[PDB]
């Protein structure tokens, strides 16, 4: 199963994907960072206030279609 | 800006 997430930029631009519920979301935050121009670690990447790791799939975070991340500077 | 929909393949 593939969900539709909505990813929300620090000047809140808008890129959404699609992503497999058992991808690791490391390959979202490599697709964004890249369409961003910024390296992949000067941003961290939020599901409900809480950092996503690298390894953390849609499924672990329970996240559904239409479900939102903010993106952060990295602190 | 127009609607950006990426899909991201399975491999990894």
């Amino acid at each position: 199963e593939y969900i539709k997430l909505k990813v929300i930029g620090q000047d809140s631009s808008e890129i959404h994907f699609k992503v497999k519920m058992t991808t690791h979301l490391k390959k979202l935050k490599e697709s964004y960072a890249q369409r961003q121009g910024v390296p992949m670690n000067s941003l961290r990447f939020l599901f409900e206030g809480q950092r996503i790791a690298d390894n953390h799939t849609p499924k672990e975070l329970g996240m559904e279609e239409e479900d939102v991340i903010e993106v952060y500077q990295e602190q | 800006a127009e609607e950006r929909v990426v899909v991201i393949s399975s491999s990894e």
